[PDB]
DNA sequence: CACGTATGCTATAATGTGGCAGTCTGACGCGG
DNA sequence: TCCGCGTCAGACTCGTAGGATTATAGCATACGTGA
């Protein structure tokens, strides 16, 4: 018979009224008083409408069968603020909400990285500019051509175009060969391999050492000031809360764990050996 | 002969006189191009076609219309030398007239309401160069040209489909350019079926009711007619001799007065000749032969008004006596016959379930529509729409030429559209072929195989720019305003613009060139392939399509194409093959007139081949005459054998024919094998130019044609005397009689210097010619890369001796010298480009200054103050070519770095960095470096020094180009005023810019005078606007990507040298990796002394069947002898008549030598320049098949006093005591293949990993692990070794845990084994429960 | 994740699973606003359409194609078969302290003993490197022996050329057909990029050196040492485990 | 073919001899890259059950 | 209040969809 | 059970190179969090 989700749909459309325009009037009248029945037909008749209306609006961000949904639901809001009273017909009124509903579901569900309409209303006209400008230049505008031309900044245009690049998708193959896609070779940022685990871990543990072979009150004000052993990063001012109370010795005291440990560096092979790094 | 051929002449052991002079190589590129591009007036062709093929458009009212007037290319904006620097393609502005006209509605067609028209622009299409290739972004890039299945009409059958009934099912099938396809196939039971697209089976008598065919007309066409008279009482038939022929007598067969045959016996010839000879008409019969027979019109009873019995209906004795007394004796019935005219069309109509022409139409639109209800126009619409529309089908010119020939009709030329005619006669075909006369057609053949070069195909992909157009076009002038509307407003540029870049970029034939040698371009520009769309597929490709087919003779090349399994689809194509005026190949043959081989030439197609009987070029001619023997071995209908002479009518025009370019160049390929002959054109592709270009000793002629083609030479537009020579460039001043009346005549050729290649590797043109020296029309005036004397050098020659070494050369392994190191002659160039991009981040902009945190004053030596290394800087891994800083954010300094960072200070600033630093591993020299920045941000200083010299140096380049231009152009007018008025020095007393004051009497020569003082000026006012093109584009602002500032590009300049693990090998396939540089004390060497460069082992020699390496050996060792002669007369500076005598002696020894070369004729100074070239060694041709043979190459060792063997007296370096008995030693030209061993190492530890598999990352690119598979897992399971596994599971690959771990156990000493469990496996856990399944790990 | 190139990639997966969140939000809107059956039939199966397409998208129809006009990868896909998790990201591995390049003849080597570059080993063996130098105390720290090896230092050659001795390494040659496919010898340094190996075991890789490259891995753990010198050394291995034919023969 | 080839590499072969001389030499060398799949995949097959 | 993000409304009549795929192959089950 | 239509497989490592197009109107009223 029919499996195409599509053509079922479509089917289904293909036997639902096809109103007159007393018709609409008479339905129309008492779908805003709430007949119920009447909300539902007028509806039902009119989803012939939204598929034509579809038609155009297609290969831009979603499939078919999304748009046409989305343009139910503008038909839908269409019945909701109708005026039958108006001599005017409905089938003009209902095709203003069918084109909006569309295009602005479109502004949101076509790009992975949600864009507000606001960024994206402007951007349209920055592109739309374009096209003016690329016929009669018969070159594609840069970002100043296009500045040059609506008298408007430099950063908003390029801040405008930042905005309007294509993503490629991580399992993309690569090169007329699906050999390997970007996650086979794209790395991973987060975790560095041992030889950078190591490197603290053993610089750290290093440190240990030389905190254990200072002076008892040296690296009691050293360590509780840079949050080496203490639980809090203190300032020269802030070592007085523990025992220290002091501004002028905590500096003094500070200063000269720092040197006897710039002669523990110079003498283990590193001050200026590891002054590079 | 030639100037420049007199400098070097190569000896020829050719024996076939060319009647065809080799073609350039690079005619199908250019010529397809050109088409598409070609404006032509009516005969649509490229875009011309595009434009009349989809408009005239029309809105969807059809009120409002778009009408193509005219188009044009601009000149490009960026010409080839920007656009490879810049980036950016090498296009043409498309500007395409247009017409909106609109129509009256109420009025009949008010044609003259509004006729609007203006110009518009839109896409621009990258032009191609005078190479054949496509400048995109950047990259000189070559489209190969398509081959695939010819449109038009096929004939196949599935050679057993069910092999359950084992029946051959014959089925046809109609492919158009464009359209929907149109099968008919059989089945078990010989019903005719139609299936559209290959969709539905449809009875195949559906689509001839749909064409409004009656029961009656479908019989009438396909089946004869059998008359059958009842008169009186005896029931009487209509005999044609020959219809009871081969079958039984089933009845008792008598006439007039005879009994011919008896019951049930076989009716031979001899009684269909005794019936025919009788004249038989009618014959009596009995009432139950008709009981099966199917009657063929419908039969009404006259009386009541009723069918006694339909169409198509099987008779029996009480139809038949109610047809008796109805009132018919005159019954007509099918001619059926289950041997010849077989009943398809009439046992296919009893399943047909359909009924008149509409209701046809009904399942056939409800086969391709299923589910929508069916009306009169949606059904009619539908059908008609598939093969009978102007706008869904195109059978093309081809498709209606190869489908008219295939029903072998009377057009050539017709209708893009199938016709009720064309379907009947395919349907009919098909039946012809069931019956037995008619063959099926074959896909292999290249009659069906059409060649699709990149015009066409540029043509194609601008069509569907125009249909992207045609929806935007007709939406908007429907339902938008008329009169406001503007053409420009509903045209888009970019569907053009994109839809063609989709084609030049992403496409499968649209590739990098592959440039890495003057024979790979040409043969990479030559290459032919079916993959891509619309062709094949490595996973849908068959055997029989990769087999050589004997259409390919001529046409393709038997031995080219890659050993990968994209192996018999690409195919090079051959030497003197082209393009069919329509598609197909064409193979030039010596037309053979009364048996005299006129020398007139006929390009024969892929079909007419098969026709006329072709002799071999083996054949021998009489000097102008005919064959030389009675018989010949010729060829013909896709076989081989003798034939006489008269029966001959073409032959082969050389022996090079069957072969390609790639081939053409192997010599003595005629004893090689196919195989190695294969993979030795595969390489000679692969061979790196080196240093200093080695011309080979060892050629077949091909040599120079190839140099030249490729388009890496410069040769001479015009011949004369070179005014000026230089480095960079050539000015040549051009002879009279060649020289333009009107302009000065003094060609300029900026020749192309070092710079980069595709491969990475150098492009050079030094100047061949001396200062001042007379060169002729088409001479060589600087050599390429990889061309010496305008001939081909590839690699390099070097004395090579076949003997095993201690296992050096085990299995193929080199044995190298230490003196081929020493000359560096195998040491290559390699220019790699390198980049810094300033980008702008969230944070903030970047930019480039030397100031950089965290760095040693040692890595800021060879910055400037910029930021950019020094113009011949030596660089090497770790030192920085370009500094560059980007912002610093919110960054956690840990304690330990905030504490580091406030011990030794130096508190960087909020500024990142990311300076550009050589590679680690690589060094070489900077030789080059270019800034792109956008138009805006202020520039780098270094930067205006660039463009300080950019532009003085242009101001001197067009001063230069100003002033020799006005030396020509008065030298002119100097020599037209003596005309006349002859005066020497009082003329040239004044200065030069008071000389068009002066003129001459009423003459020709005075209209000359103006001319060149007006031309004169017109350079002057000219000189202005080329220094503000020059100016302008130096100070424009390159066009960047978004959010790239600036980029700063380097180039380096490697030179590696020869290694162990580096691969070279011959031409002969015969391949090996350099094992050991021997040292010069070890290496062996003859009783004379002069060692060997290359050991080979000869074991690589019989396995192999590829001789020709050994014939390469043995002649360059001779033609070494002569110039090993002829450079000693040279030392003893002897004489000009003893080195003529010799080398007159030496040009003239083959059997039949092709070159007759008197050296009487040259000059004594020219004999010199010439002996002078010689002296390195005799360069010889040796042709593909008429090559040299023993008795001319033993002969040549004869001259040279060299061994008739070929075997030396070899003594071993190291100890110096002779081996105990003779080795080959001769000349060798081998190449240096681009599979450098600098280019394979690699090593990790542990670097960067995966993104979610958790393990390392893949290749030396991206510094990755070797990948250990399954295979590579079984061989440890085998060992029993658990852990070796379990660590290459874990802590090598994916266990976070274990990786870091052990990497800290290791350096504590503690090799020990802490598992945990992959990453990848905790992925696959989730991903299965994403999938809502219940993936727990059951504990213990 | 975002490219260096200010470029975002995203996998098929996030865009298949906001087919499904948009028609399933999209229902519930309905939903709200008791909308008539035939639209809430077509949004239902719209939904099933996201959810099948999600779960194995080429199965029920056509695969529902993305942007390079080619099917979007679903959950299944990872799951299924050579490119699946199992085959390709779990059973085969790209492995560390593994390096590959040219092979070329050893002819002066015993059966035992391979040709390893000097550069090679160098970034093969790191952190032994890095261990043995603490030992000594010429290294105070690790970043400390980072840099000595950086420098490529005379004295860091002699230590390299310590560890290594008495070590075996694994060599593959691809493809590997049976266990002999990988054999384990003790590493020669050898100034070059090129690796040499012994011509006797050439036949159990059918390794040719007409450019052939072979993988190179160090066994880490002391029992990898121990297994690669008992099981995997070329010397153990000389019988083939398919005949009981000695594979060690000369050609 | 009914008429083989007479000659050897050393006598060197004519044009077609050549041209014979490829329709086994590249089907031959087919049939070591597409008909390797089919033993490769027998070792895989093999290995799962043992 | 404001900047960024969202929801909103407009009235001639208009009311059933539709660019490629190229066909691969030998094997083994699963509804009519 | 035969026909037919569907689903499932189809060697292992290495390489090269980066990457693409489109289009959703002007305007005002509105809802949400920091100052
Ligand atoms: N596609 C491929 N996959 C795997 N191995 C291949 C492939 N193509 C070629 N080889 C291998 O490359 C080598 C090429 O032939 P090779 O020169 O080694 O022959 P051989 O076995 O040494 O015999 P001979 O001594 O007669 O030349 C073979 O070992 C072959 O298995």
């Amino acid at each position: 018979r029919v499996l195409d989700a599509t053509q079922l749909y479509l089917g289904e459309i293909g036997y639902s009224p096809l109103l007159t325009a007393e018709e609409e009037v008479y339905f129309a009248r008492r779908a805003l008083r709430g007949d119920v029945a009447s909300r539902r037909r007028m509806i039902e008749s009119n989803l012939r409408l939204v598929v034509k209306i579809a038609r155009r609006y297609g290969n831009r961000g979603l499939a078919l069968l999304d748009l046409i949904e989305e343009g139910n639901l503008g038909l839908i809001r269409a019945v909701e603020k109708f005026d039958p009273e108006r001599g005017f017909r409905f089938s003009t009124y209902a095709t203003w909400w069918i084109r909006q509903t569309i295009e602005r579901a479109i502004m949101n569900q076509t790009r992975t990285i949600r864009l507000p309409i606001h960024i994206v209303k402007e951007l349209n006209v920055y592109l739309r500019t374009a096209r003016e400008l690329s016929h009669k230049l018969d070159h594609e505008p840069s970002a100043e051509e296009i500045a040059e031309q609506l008298d408007k900044p430099v950063d908003d245009v390029s801040r405008m175009l930042r905005l309007n690049e294509r993503i490629t998708s991580v399992d993309t193959p690569l090169g007329g060969d699906s050999e390997k896609a970007l996650l086979d070779i794209l790395a991973d940022e987060k975790e560095n391999g041992p030889e950078d685990t190591t490197q603290d871990d053993d610089m750290k543990q290093s440190i240990v050492k030389w905190l254990f072979e200072l002076n008892a009150k040296q690296r009691e004000v050293l360590a509780r000031r840079f949050g080496l052993l203490g639980y809090e990063a203190a300032t020269l001012e802030d070592v007085g809360r523990e025992i220290g109370l002091t501004r002028e010795r905590v500096r003094q005291i500070q200063v000269e764990g720092l040197r006897r440990l710039r002669e523990i560096l110079q003498t283990q092979g590193l001050n200026i050996e590891a002054l590079f790094l | 002969y030639s100037y420049t051929e007199k400098k070097r002449i190569r000896k020829d052991f050719g024996k076939r006189p060319q009647v065809l002079d080799v073609p350039y190589l690079l005619s199908i590129q250019l010529d397809s191009f050109q088409k598409f591009i070609e404006q032509d007036p009516e005969g649509q062709y490229g875009l011309e076609a595009a434009f009349r093929s989809v408009f005239p458009i029309q809105s969807y009212s059809g009120n409002s219309e778009l009408q193509y007037v005219s188009y044009r290319l601009g000149e490009p904006v960026f010409d080839v030398q920007e656009c490879q620097i810049r980036g950016v393609t090498y296009s043409a502005p498309l500007r395409v007239k247009l017409r909106l006209v609109i129509y009256e509605r109420e009025a009949p067609e008010g044609t003259v309401k509004d006729i609007k028209e203006q110009e518009v622009y839109m896409g621009e299409i990258p032009l191609m160069t005078d190479n054949g290739t496509f400048v995109i972004n950047g990259t000189e890039r070559v489209i190969v040209s398509q081959l695939h299945r010819s449109p038009g009409v096929f004939f196949d059958s599935d050679k057993g489909k069910t092999h359950s009934s084992g029946k051959v099912l014959y089925n046809a099938r109609i492919i158009p350019y464009r359209g929907s396809w149109l099968d008919f196939e059989f089945d078990p039971k010989d019903n005719l079926f139609v299936r559209i697209d290959r969709r539905r089976k449809l009875p195949a008598t559906i689509i001839l009711r749909a064409l409004n065919y009656t029961t009656e007309q479908i019989l009438d066409l396909f089946f004869e007619k059998v008359i059958f008279e009842i008169r009186d009482n005896k029931l009487q038939m209509e005999l044609v001799p020959e219809r009871l022929r081969g079958e039984t007598a089933s009845f008792d067969i008598e006439a007039n007065g005879k009994v011919y045959v008896e019951k049930g016996r076989r009716i031979t010839a001899r009684h269909i000749r005794q019936l025919e000879k009788d004249d038989v008409k009618l014959i009596e019969v009995p009432v139950e032969y008709i009981a099966g027979k199917v009657v063929a019109k419908d039969y009404i009873d006259e009386s009541t008004g009723e069918l006694i019995c339909a169409a198509n209906m099987e008779l029996s004795l009480d139809l038949l006596a109610k047809l008796s007394q109805s009132g018919h004796k005159r019954i007509e019935t099918l001619f059926t016959n289950d041997l010849d005219h077989g009943p398809y069309i009439s046992e296919t109509l009893r399943v047909d379930p359909t009924n008149d022409r509409l209701s046809a139409l009904v399942e056939i639109y409800r086969m391709m529509r299923p589910g929508e209800p069916p009306t009169r126009e949606a059904a009619e619409s539908l059908f008609e729409n598939l093969f009978f529309s102007e706008d869904r089908y195109d059978l093309s010119a081809v498709g209606r030429m190869k489908f008219n020939r295939s029903l072998l009709r009377e057009e050539i030329e017709g209708s893009g559209i199938l016709s009720k005619d064309d379907i009947i006669d395919v349907m009919k075909k098909l039946i012809d072929i069931r019956n037995g006369k008619g063959e099926v057609d074959d896909i292999d053949h290249l009659g069906n195989r059409r060649i699709r070069s990149v015009g066409e195909m540029a043509e194609n992909q601008f069509r569907v720019g125009l249909v992207r157009v045609e929806r935007a076009v007709k939406e908007r002038l429907s339902l938008g305003d008329l009169d406001t509307l503007m053409p420009q407003d509903m045209i888009n540029a970019k569907p053009i613009s994109a839809a063609v870049k989709e084609f030049f970029g992403s496409s499968q034939l649209s590739q990098f060139m592959d440039q890495n040698n003057p024979l790979s371009e040409i043969t990479h520009k030559r290459r032919i392939s079916a993959l891509g769309p619309g062709g094949l597929t490595r996973e849908r490709a068959g055997f029989e399509v990769r087999d050589v087919h004997p259409t390919h003779y001529g046409r393709v090349c038997p031995i080219e194409t890659p050993e990968g399994p994209n192996i018999g689809l690409i195919n090079s194509l051959s030497v003197y093959a082209q393009t069919n005026e329509y598609g197909f190949l064409e193979t030039p043959y010596r037309k053979v007139t009364d048996g005299v081989v006129t020398d007139e030439i006929h390009y024969l197609s892929a079909i007419e081949e098969g026709n006329y009987v072709i002799a071999q070029a083996n054949s021998n001619l009489d000097e102008e005459g005919h064959f030389v023997e009675d018989l010949v071995t010729c060829r013909s209908k896709g076989e081989s054998s003798l034939f006489s002479r008269d029966q001959v009518d073409y032959m082969d025009v050389s022996t090079q024919q069957v072969v390609s370019v790639g081939a053409s160049l192997i010599p003595f390929l005629e004893h090689d094998d196919a195989n190695r002959a294969l993979m030795g054109a595969n390489m000679q592709r692969q061979a790196v130019p080196t240093l200093r270009a080695d011309k080979p000793l060892v050629g077949t002629g091909m040599e120079r044609a190839v140099a030249v083609d490729s388009g890496v030479t410069a040769v001479a537009k015009r011949g004369g005397v070179v005014q000026y020579v230089d480095a960079s460039r050539i000015v040549i001043k051009v002879n009279e009689d060649e020289m333009y009346p009107g302009e000065a005549g003094i060609d300029i050729y900026n020749l192309t210097k070092y710079t980069r290649s595709n491969q990475n590797t150098c492009i050079n043109q030094m100047p061949c010619v001396s200062l001042g020296e007379p060169v002729e029309r088409g001479d060589v005036l600087a050599d390429g890369p990889s061309t010496d004397l305008g001939e081909l050098a590839l690699g390099q020659n070097m004395r090579v001796a076949f003997m095993p070494w201690n296992g050096y050369n085990f299995e193929d392994s080199i044995l190298v010298s230490e003196r081929v190191v020493q000359e560096d002659r195998f040491t290559t160039i390699h220019i790699q480009e390198l980049a810094c991009v300033s980008r702008d981040t969230k944070l903030g902009p970047e930019e480039i200054t030397a100031d950089i945190p965290n760095v040693g004053e040692a890595a800021l030596s060879k910055l400037d103050e910029s930021g950019i290394v020094y113009i011949g800087a030596e660089v090497t891994g770790g030192d920085i070519l370009v500094g560059k800083v980007t912002p610093k954010g919110e960054t956690q300094l840990t304690p330990e770095e905030k504490l580091l960072r406030a011990i030794f200070g130096e508190k960087a600033s909020d500024v990142k960095d990311s300076s550009l630093r050589v590679p680690n591993g690589v060094s070489g020299t900077v030789i080059d470096v270019q800034v792109f920045t956008r138009d805006g941000v202020e520039k780098d200083k270094r930067a205006l020094e660039i463009e300080e010299m950019q532009l003085k140096q242009a101001k001197k380049d067009l001063s230069e180009e100003l002033q020799i231009l006005e030396a020509g152009l008065f030298s002119r007018i100097r020599a037209v005023l003596v005309a006349g008025g002859v005066e020497a020095e009082k003329l040239d007393k004044l200065p030069r810019d008071r000389w068009l004051e002066l003129g001459l009497t009423d003459e020709e020569k005075q209209n000359q005078l103006e001319q060149l003082a007006e031309q004169y000026d017109e350079l002057k006012h000219e000189f202005e606007k080329k220094l503000e093109a020059k100016r302008r584009k130096i100070t424009q602002g390159d066009d960047l990507a978004p959010g790239v500032l600036k980029i700063v590009k380097v180039y380096l300049a490697v030179k590696r040298r020869i290694q162990p693990g580096d691969k070279m090998a011959g031409r002969h396939g015969n391949k090996g990796v350099i094992s050991k540089i021997n040292p010069i004390e070890d290496m062996p060497y003859d009783e004379n002394g002069t060692p060997v460069d290359i050991v080979l082992n000869p074991l690589g020699v019989p396995s192999r069947m590829n001789i020709g390496q050994i014939l390469e050996t043995h002649l360059g060792m001779a033609a070494k002898g002569i110039g090993d002669k002829i450079n000693a007369m040279l030392k003893q500076q002897q004489e000009v008549a003893k080195l003529r005598e010799f080398i007159q002696r030496a040009y003239d020894l083959g059997a039949d030598v092709r070159q007759k070369v008197d050296l009487s004729t040259f000059s004594d100074e020219e004999v010199m320049r010439l002996a002078e070239n010689l002296r390195k060694g005799m360069p010889i041709a040796t042709p593909v098949f008429d090559g040299a043979k023993e008795a001319e190459i033993k002969e040549l060792l004869k001259l040279g006093d060299l061994p008739t063997s070929g075997q030396i007296r070899l003594y071993d370096g190291r100890t110096g005591e002779q081996f105990e008995r003779p080795v080959t030693v001769g000349y060798m030209y081998m190449l240096k293949l681009n599979h450098l061993v600098d280019d394979k190492m690699h090593a990790r530890s542990t670097g960067s990993y995966s993104l979610v598999t958790q393990q390392p990352l893949g290749g030396k690119a991206q510094f990755g692990g070797q990948r250990f598979g399954e295979m590579e897992v079984w061989a440890l399971e085998a060992y029993g070794a658990a852990y070796t596994l379990q660590e290459m599971l874990t802590v090598k690959s994916d266990d976070v845990n274990g990786r870091t771990k052990m990497y800290k156990n290791i350096v504590d000493g503690n090799h020990q084994m802490e598992p945990g469990m992959p990453e990848s496996f905790n992925v696959l856990l989730k991903e299965i429960r994403s999938l809502g399944i219940n993936i727990e790990l059951e504990d213990e | 994740v975002p490219l260096d190139g200010g470029r975002f990639a995203t996998s098929d997966l996030n865009d298949l699973y906001r087919r499904v969140i948009n028609r399933n939000n999209r229902l519930k809107r309905l939903l709200d606003l008791a909308a008539p059956d035939i639209i809430v039939r077509n949004e239902k199966r719209m939904l099933q359409e996201a959810v099948d397409a999600l779960l194995d998208n080429g199965r029920r129809g056509r695969a529902i194609t993305g942007s390079n006009k080619r099917p979007l990868k679903s959950l299944a896909d990872m799951i299924k078969g050579k490119q699946g998790r199992f085959r390709q990201n779990l059973l085969g591995k790209r492995v560390d302290y593994s390096g590959r390049s040219v092979i070329t003849v050893g002819p002066y080597l015993r059966l035992h003993q391979c040709g390893l570059p000097k550069k090679m080993a160098l970034e093969l063996f790191k952190p032994f490197i890095y261990g043995k130098l603490e030992l000594r105390g010429l290294a105070t720290t690790i970043k400390a022996a980072k840099k000595m090896v950086e420098r490529e230092e005379a004295v860091v050659w002699d230590i390299l050329d310590e560890v290594i001795r008495e070590h075996p390494v694994l060599l593959n040659r691809a493809p590997t057909l049976h266990r002999l496919g990988i054999q384990a010898f003790e590493p020669v340094l050898i100034e070059g990029k090129a690796i040499q190996l012994h011509p006797l075991v050439c036949a159990a890789y059918n390794a040719d050196f007409d450019g052939d490259q072979m993988a190179v891995h160090v066994p880490l753990t002391l029992e990898a040492q121990l297994e690669a010198r008992a099981l995997m050394m070329s010397t153990n291995n000389i019988l083939s485990p398919a005949n009981g034919e000695p594979i060690i023969v000369p050609s | 073919i009914e008429t083989p080839i007479t000659a050897n590499f050393r006598e060197g072969l004519n044009v077609l001899q050549y041209f014979i001389s490829t329709h086994g030499a590249r089907k031959g060398l087919a049939d070591t890259a597409l008909k390797t799949a089919n033993s490769g995949y027998l070792t895989r097959r093999l290995v799962d059950v043992a």
